[PDB]
Order: C-alpha cells, then structure tokens, then sequence
C-alpha cells in the first residue's frame, strides 16, 4: 500500500501549499464575489 | 511495433476493464461495512435487553442481582465501544475513495475526449501532406516535373 | 472463537484496500503514458508528425 | 443481500442530503406556498 | 428560492455546488472557441485545394 501510494506522489505530484491556498483564497472570492452579486442582485 | 493510433484505443480499452475492475472493488469495501453496521446494532440491542432486565432488576429492592446484569453488560459495550470507533475509522476509508473514482472518471471521459480530435488532426495532417506532394509532381516544381517532359517532346 | 471471526473479520476489510491500491497504481500508471508525462508521452509524438 | 444492494448505491447513487432537504424545505413551500394560494383563493 | 424567505444559509452551499459546474462551463467554454479556428481554417483549405 505505502508503496505504491507513493508512485502516485511522483506520476500526479500533489497541489502545493501554495496552490491550496488559491482554491481556498480566490475561492473564498469565487463564493464572496459571486454571492455579492447575487447579494446585490435581490437587493 | 504496433501503431500507436491503434494503442490508443486499445490502451483506453484496458482502462475501463480496470474502472469497472475498481467499482467491483469498492462495492465490495461498501457491502462489508454495514454488516458491521448490522452487528453493531444487534449487540446494542442484546445490551439493551440487559437494560431492559436492569430496569426490572434492581426494582422492588433486588439491587444485588442489577450488579451482575450490568456485569455482564459491560462485556457487550467493549465490543460496543471497540466495533463503535472502528466504524467511524471505516467511514474516512469509504469516502475518501468514493470521491477518487469520481475524479478518476471525470478525468477519463476528458481524456477519451481529446483523442479523437487529434486523431481527427492527424489524419488532416496526412491527408495535407499526400495531397501536396503529388501536387507538386505535375508542374509546380522548377525541374523533374512531369509537365515540362511534354513540352520537352 | 471470539477472536478468530474478529480476525476474519478484519481480512477482507483488507483485502479490499489491497485491490483499491492495484487498482490505484494500474489506472494511473497507464494514464501518464497519454501526456501527462513531460517526456516520452505519447501524445508529443502527435504534435511531432 | 448486502452484497447486491450495495452494487445499487454504485450505479444508483442516493440522493444527498444536501438534496433531501430540497424535497422538504421547497416541499414545504410547494406545500405552504401551494396552499397559500388556496388558503387565499376560498378568502 | 434558496436565498428567498431568509435562508441565506442554504443558498451559499448550492452556489458552492454551481461553481463545480461553472469550472467544466469556463473549461469547456474555452476549448470550445479555440476548437473554431481549428475546424473554419481547414475548410477553407479543402476549398482551396
């Protein structure tokens, strides 16, 4: 099991920190930022 | 060795066998948990008719005899206890992969996608290629073209 | 008797984790072969032709 | 039996929760709703 | 619906259920225009040819 897990880490390297961060950043705009338009848009 | 366009589809072929192969096995993963589950809920039940003894037990002044039955309950909670937390261990194991084969797929299908497209480019790129170079045997070269021989004669 | 179905119990629970993991490493393994690969992928040999 | 009814979870997925609260909380205006409006039609 | 009558709660899980699709939309979307110019540049190949 651990492997061949880890020839999965080294084919598919995972998302970095960094990059986590983005789905997690820009998202939390991608939910804030469209819910704000649809925020204002009933308003 | 073979061509590779042929590779293509018959390397997609392989990966549904293992998809198909893959659901089988977590099927299998799925069926056991719940007859866990299942035994779980049995010897909670057979814990419970101690209780339910217990209820009784103890009532009119015979706390002496309640001792014993909630004795012999406690052997039925260890199994509660150990079977209870490995259930919830399993749930993280089933979940996790669930939302693999999900990704698993959705990357398939978008892989199978693409291949056709560039296999469409690819035989446009052949059919640009034979189509032009005996385009260019009749006249369009400077020299060897078979039309400069008629003039020639 | 107690301890052996428990470990019965148990065998297939792995088993099950163990054909999970062939089948993670097999689907996986061939998928690279397509393009995911910086090199040797055989789609750039598409792009080549 | 556990062995075939979980091929159904497979190739039938249940539906979420997320989902089973639609069902119940629109429900419950095209129930409350549905009625208003003949709560509304007799008066 | 989901936002109407108060229950803001309810509304930010379905738009966070959209967004899943939105990101096949936007892919897709994308490939979808750049799939044109492969296809009206071949044909006026085959015109010319």
């Amino acid at each position: 099991i651990l492997e061949l897990e880890a020839e999965r880490e080294l084919l598919n390297p995972p998302p970095s920190p960094l990059d986590k961060k983005f789905e997690q950043w820009e998202e939390q705009q991608a939910v804030e930022a469209t819910l704000a338009a649809m925020k204002a848009r009933r308003s | 060795q073979e061509a590779p366009e042929d590779l293509l589809e018959r390397l997609l072929g392989e990966m549904e066998l293992e998809l198909i192969e893959l659901r089988r096995a977590l099927a299998q993963t799925i069926a056991t948990f719940k007859s866990t589950e299942r035994q779980r809920d049995a010897q909670q039940l057979i814990a419970q008719r101690w209780y339910e003894k217990a209820q009784a037990a103890l009532d009119r002044g015979n706390e002496q005899l309640a001792r014993e039955a909630l004795g012999q309950r406690q052997s039925y909670q260890s199994h509660t206890e150990a079977l209870g937390k490995s259930l919830g261990e399993q749930r993280a194991l089933v979940e996790q992969v669930r939302g693999q084969l999900q990704k698993l797929e959705r990357k398939y299908l978008e892989l199978k996608s693409q291949k056709n497209l560039y296999l469409a480019r690819l035989k446009s790129a052949i059919a640009a290629q034979k189509i032009e170079e005996i385009a260019g045997n009749l006249d369009n070269a400077s020299a060897s073209s078979l039309f400069e021989r008629i003039e020639t004669k």
